RNA sequence: UCACACUGACAAUUAACAGCCCAAUAUCUACAAUCAACCAACAAGUCAUUAUUACCCUCACUGUCAACCCAACACAGGCAU
RNA sequence: CCUUCUGCAUAAUGAAUUAACUAGAAAUAACUUUGCAAGGAGAGCCAAAGCUAAGACCCCCGAAACCAGACGAGCUACCUAAGAACAGCUAAGAGCACACCCGUCUAUGUAGCAAAAUAGUGGGAAGAUUUAUAGGUAGAGGCGACAAACCUACCGAGCCUGGU
RNA sequence: GCUAAACCUAGCCCCAAACCCACUCCACCUUACUACCAGCAACCUUAGCCAAACCAUUUACAUAAAGUAUAGGCGAUAGAAA
């Protein structure tokens, strides 16, 4: 890693890049290598990349369960620190 | 009928029990007859010295001392190789050409 | 009268997009990325060659070039040559006696 | 082009938050069009010897089809703006 | 090595290199008593015929003539409190013969 | 457990929150504008109130327009603020009858047009309404100049508009080449626009092609780490030797 | 007959009206896989 | 859904081409015919309905050879191949075209008549009025569009400036370009209206399910019609 | 523990059988099979290649067990070559 | 015992006990008592003794059935491609009869072997025959040698989701 | 006395407050967890149950004005601003 920042300033040995799927979740796309480029491959060409708006109603529904579980981890916490408190 | 059940290569029909298999990692290809051809250039090589004369063993002893870990960073190889750098009172920028290229993984480990 | 139906042929190309139609801005087209998207428009790649040879890739020149190209119509025969009269064909191909 | 009114009047809804329409509200009423109406005849101004219906250098009332078909599109004529107006001004009074 | 990208090799590449290994190897006692000079191994997944032919032939020098590897199934039969299945982790295994009738046996252990 | 923000908001975070912010400031305030259409299938009333009938009293109304649909042939066809109305009828316009779906359609043509401005004739499929605003306007070019973003409703059109803004901002030899006075007296014939190269660029282009310009343009790739260590090593040297 | 013997198990079959591919050619399996997803199903689907 | 017509070839070939039956079916899956579907498998055989056309650096009238006559089963009119210059192709087989035949296809008009054989081919512009023919064209150079059937026989009526009108055998007449081609004769396989198909074997190794069961009742359309003869269809 | 196929470790099942498979350009296969020669017939039928360019390294991967599959059961039931 | 109904042990339904869950949320107005009064209430509303504030009053389970999109031809109906099967005997969409296809009838079974089984008498068994593999036809639909039959055990139109 | 009976702590609902997550190593749109080679993909008035004892037009998505105007098989109902 020292030697690949100092030779070119690159993180990461293996080339990536961020890309939004049918899900809409950033994944980072890893590369697969090929050896012809990716304006004429038939199976790439079918590896389509976008998530559409209509997915925007499960991505809100995933966010809020999210939410809804950080809320009540944090309630948790709370409640076991007034215990806590309770007991001394 | 099982979906917690892992699809292998003991499963399916013989099309894709013999298309998919375990991590086989191709190293030729077929030439329509069968014959099957193997790349003398893909096959590795293991590159094992020898092993004559060697100081260290693969345990340390308890006797020895303790010193505190420092990960190398590119700041520290940069001090250390400053030769020229102090002279100036050789690098290699482009390595699209080069025989094991940095950024793009084209070196085994 | 032809044959080949269309739709058994290679599908009609899309229609160019109508931003390369004004000469001559720059159209913003998702080459810089590497994947299908609906929007934005549709880039225009140049005609890619291999280098290098392969055995298993290779593609012959057209019919004209060649190291060695006659105009004359010439004939070959060979064993899978059936002909259509046959010993009257043969001995006017040949100019012997039967 | 088809002009459009609405059913059942909008109950108003003020100016900052807009009308909440309903299911009742998307029914309409075909009031007129802007076809089926008695053309206009634009002013189009010659620009070269043109056949006897016009002359050069004088605006008349021509038709929508021909200004467009032919007259416009070869630049026999330009429309009735202020500028090519002072340009055949100038043009006359120059004689 | 496995779990790692390898280089692919277009038609005027180098040659393949392979540098501090990491998948390993280990051998193990005959089921059913298999014949003269013929070791067992079992090999992880991500290893073919020829890679133990030349592992082996640059790290012990053993003189390998043939190898018949295969995979193993491994057993799915049973359940704990919560009615999960438990897969044991699956290996392949090889079958060694050495060459020049060297005539290699089992060592025992535990005396 | 509720959010912070309510539901018609989360679009201006998106906007505020990261490349999305990094864009011009004349393109976020173009696009936060949103101006109201112009007439079309409704009678605007020009006067706020209006004395209605059975009772002499002023009361207050507004002209709230049509929800009118946009195919992708408006937009890739100049059509002028018309478009595909979707609603219903009753039968024979009484609420006594059966109510009955409808969707109504313009008249589309197919003409020959010439811009001065970029020297080449399309052919597009353009209305009626669209034809009598270009004949009003004295030329397609001020036709398409006058009508603003939301008013033109097309990406093609707001194509061919931002290509004239860039070409009228150029000013260099394009047009007629061996003809400088054809190219200077076509460029004063319109002097009340050009809009500077820098905001000429964005405009007309949509979220999606704004973004992926902003990345091209500050793309850079990572710069290697090793001049930056070599100007650092240069500056101390300085810093030891000279100051 | 017998009308309790109807599935004729074949993974041939399973996986092209079940699979990963047909699932995600149109959006109508797409919006299945994410309503699995958001579920919180093992499985998405054979 | 996937369904990709057979009917995919470039060069015209003389080999059987593997025909795929249908079965009344469109791209979609939807049946839109009913009564076809399971027969016997047939191999398409490709034939040339444009009798005249000079082959590769020709123009010239040419002649032409009968060798075989076979059955075709696509359709009810035997076929023959015919072989002329240096290359081969299908024709439809009329009647008395016995084999080892040759076979005249001209075009050049000639100012008289032309006492036409039963295999010769010759345009309308040189064929005796009253001539019976087959495989009228639509236009020049259009090919065989009505006449075709076995048995098939068009009867010429009369010459009209640049036209001639022909006698389809429904009774109903059409007026052509002169400057057309067209053939003499009729159709061989004749009496196969007069064929017995026996048994239901026959005709479902044909390919053609039977009728289905629902008794429907007959309209008013269901009644005897004697409508006059339509107008003559040109096509100046 | 009807007595145990139940609970934890042991290791199997090693390819020669089958799968994993074809470089391009113009280009062409009229006389079915039925002991196919006598006898022929209708439902008209499953199997072929020509010239040029470039090609020379060759044994990689998967399946291999059982009293076994689908029927809530250890099921007089259903299953092709 | 409870419920119904003019009428009950009635032979009208409910019920084996035990532990847990389980079925009246409030309204213009009205009644009672507090505080001030031609005014009170912490803008707005009511006033020919009125208002403010509190107290007190509006049950549960139960269908047939519709909408929009998923899931469904691996069994059933039809179609498509390439394959497989049909002893023998008498002698042609011929006859008997193996395998094989379906089950007109008896008997057993009826919480059984089976949420559709066991034997023969049964029709065919070189042809409108059966079947191994894959793909296509999905409900306002598909298919259908019409049985208005089938479309995953219940199809006069299968289930789910959200309106319910 | 056999069978039984109780423990209460993990965690849940409400808002009160901020706006959240997201690549160590290989693998994942072809048959998903498959190192490898020549071709179209986007924008759509929601319906319906139910109440008028049926049901077609109809039926809902800080305070005051005000449940007023207004609309409504002018009946069941709906219902704003200055
Ligand atoms: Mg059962
Ligand atoms: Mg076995
Ligand atoms: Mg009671
Ligand atoms: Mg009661
Ligand atoms: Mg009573
Ligand atoms: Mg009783
Ligand atoms: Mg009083
Ligand atoms: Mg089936
Ligand atoms: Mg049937
Ligand atoms: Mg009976
Ligand atoms: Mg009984
Ligand atoms: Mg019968
Ligand atoms: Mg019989
Ligand atoms: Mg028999
Ligand atoms: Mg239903
Ligand atoms: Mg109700
Ligand atoms: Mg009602
Ligand atoms: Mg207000």
């Amino acid at each position: 890693d020292a030697l690949r920042l100092l030779q070119t300033g690159q993180e990461r040995a293996r080339p990536g890049a961020w890309r939004r799927d049918i899900f809409g979740r950033i994944i980072w796309h890893k590369f697969k290598q090929w050896v012809i480029p990716w304006h004429l491959n038939k199976r790439y060409n079918r590896k389509r990349f976008f998530a559409l708006p209509y997915v925007d109603h499960f991505l809100r529904l995933e966010r809020e369960k999210r939410a809804r579980i950080k809320a009540r981890k944090e309630n948790l916490e709370r409640k076991k620190a007034k215990i806590l408190l309770k007991k001394f | 009928a099982d979906r917690m059940s892992k699809w292998t290569s003991k499963r399916g029909p013989r099309s894709f029990r013999g298309r998919k298999g375990r991590g086989a990692k191709g190293i030729g290809f077929l030439t329509s007859g069968w014959r099957f051809v193997q790349i003398k250039e893909m096959v590795p090589e293991f590159v094992v010295p020898d092993l004559t004369g060697f100081k260290l063993k693969p345990y340390v002893s308890y006797l020895a001392p303790e010193s505190e870990e420092t990960p190398l960073t590119a700041a520290q190889l940069f001090s250390e190789a400053v030769a020229p750098a102090i002279e100036k009172d050789g690098f290699e920028p482009t390595q699209e050409g080069k025989l094991f290229q940095l950024y793009p993984r084209n070196f085994l480990r | 009268y032809e044959w080949g139906v269309r739709s058994t042929r290679k599908s009609e190309p899309p229609p160019l997009d109508r931003v390369y139609e004004i000469p001559g801005l720059e159209p913003i087209t998702f080459a810089g990325k590497m994947h299908f998207v609906p929007w934005l428009a549709r880039p225009i790649f140049p005609p890619w060659d291999r280098g290098y040879k392969d055995p298993r890739f290779y593609r012959s020149p057209p019919l004209h070039e060649h190291p060695l190209y006659k105009d004359q119509a010439c004939y070959i025969f060979h064993h899978r040559c059936r002909l259509l009269e046959g010993v009257k064909q043969a001995l006017w191909l040949t100019k012997t006696k039967l | 082009t088809v002009i459009v009114e609405r059913w059942w009047k909008v109950p108003l809804a003020g100016e900052g938050r807009k009308p909440r329409l309903h299911r009742r509200h998307r029914v309409y009423k075909l009031v007129e069009d802007t076809k089926h109406r008695p053309k206009e005849n634009l002013e189009l101004i010659l620009t070269q010897s043109v056949e006897n219906v016009g002359v050069r250098g004088d605006l008349v009332s021509v038709k929508k089809s021909l200004g467009r078909n032919r007259l416009l599109p070869q630049g026999l004529a330009v429309y009735a703006s202020p500028e090519n107006k002072k340009l055949f001004e100038e043009e006359k009074l120059l004689r | 090595a496995r779990n790692v990208v390898y280089p692919l090799y277009r038609l005027g590449g180098p040659q393949l290199r392979v540098f501090r290994t990491n998948f390993f190897i280990q051998l193990v006692r005959p089921g059913v008593a298999q014949p003269e000079d013929t070791v067992q191994f079992r090999i992880p997944m991500e290893m073919t015929r020829v890679d133990l032919r030349n592992y082996l032939e640059g790290i012990y020098n053993v003189p390998v003539a043939a190898v018949r590897t295969r995979v193993q199934h491994g057993s799915n039969k049973r359940r704990d409190h919560r009615n999960v299945r438990i897969k044991k982790p699956d290996y392949k295994v090889a079958y060694v013969q050495l060459a020049h009738g060297q005539t290699f046996t089992f060592p025992d252990l535990f005396p | 457990p509720l959010h912070k923000y309510p539901v018609w908001l989360w679009k201006r975070l998106q906007l505020r929150e990261g490349i999305c912010s990094r864009l011009p400031g004349h393109y976020l305030r173009s696009l936060e504008e949103e101006r109201t259409p112009t007439p079309v299938h409704y009678r605007p009333h020009g006067a706020k109130f209006k004395i209605n009938p059975k009772n002499g009293q002023r009361e207050r109304v507004e002209d709230v327009p049509i929800p009118i649909y946009f195919p992708p042939e408006s937009q890739r066809g100049l059509w002028g603020g018309e478009g595909w109305i979707l609603g219903q009828i009753y039968a024979n316009n009484d609420k006594l009858s059966k109510r009955l779906k409808k969707v109504w359609k313009p008249q589309l043509f197919e003409r020959e047009f010439y811009s001065e401005i970029l020297d080449k004739k399309f052919t597009v499929t353009v209305t009626m309404r669209t034809l009598d605003l270009i004949d009003e306007a004295y030329g397609l070019d001020f036709y398409i100049l006058k009508t603003p973003k939301e008013d033109l409703c097309s990406k093609f059109g707001m194509d061919l508009k931002r290509g004239m803004l860039l070409r009228l901002a150029r000013q260099d030899p394009q047009l007629h080449p061996e003809d400088p006075e054809r190219r200077a007296a076509i460029y004063d014939k319109y002097k009340e626009f050009a809009i500077p190269e820098e905001e000429a660029e964005w405009v007309g282009l949509t979220l999606e092609e704004a973004i992926e310009k902003q990345r091209l343009l500050e793309e850079k790739d990572p710069v290697p780490l090793f001049k930056i260590y070599v100007a650092e090593l240069i500056q101390q040297l300085q810093q030891q030797a000279l100051s | 007959k017998a009308r309790g013997n109807e599935y004729q198990p074949s993974n041939i079959k399973r996986k092209n009206k079940h699979g990963w591919v047909r699932r995600l050619s149109t959006p109508a399996g797409v919006q299945v896989i994410l309503r699995r997803m958001l579920k919180g199903r093992k499985s998405l689907s054979h | 859904a996937n369904f990709v017509s057979w009917k995919s070839r470039t060069k015209y070939t003389i080999t059987p081409v593997k025909m795929r039956k249908s079965g009344g079916r469109d791209h979609t899956g939807r049946i839109r015919v009913h009564g076809i579907g399971g027969g016997h498998k047939q191999r398409y055989r490709m034939i040339d309905f444009l009798r005249f056309r000079p082959e590769e650096t020709k123009s010239g009238p040419f002649e032409e050879k009968v060798i075989q006559v076979r059955y075709d089963p696509c359709r009810s009119a035997d076929i023959a191949l015919v072989a002329g210059g240096s290359r081969k192709r299908w024709i439809i087989a009329t009647e008395n075209m016995q084999a080892g035949d040759t076979i005249l296809n001209s075009n050049h008009i000639g100012r008289m008549a032309v006492a036409a054989r039963e295999g010769d081919a010759h345009p309308l512009g040189a064929l005796p009025v009253g001539t019976l023919i087959n495989n009228v064209e639509s236009e020049p150079g259009r090919g065989a569009q009505y006449i075709r059937a076995a048995g098939t026989c068009g009867v010429l009526l009369r010459k009209v400036n640049g036209t001639a009108i022909i006698q389809l055998p429904s009774k109903r007449q059409m007026q052509v370009l002169e400057t057309c081609v067209a053939t003499v004769g009729r159709v061989s396989n004749v009496d196969h209206n007069k064929r017995v198909i026996g048994k239901a074997g026959r005709n479902r190794w044909l390919g053609k399910r039977p009728n289905s069961g629902r008794w429907h009742r007959k309209g008013g359309w269901a009644g005897r019609k004697i409508r006059p003869l339509p107008p003559m269809k040109s096509y100046v």
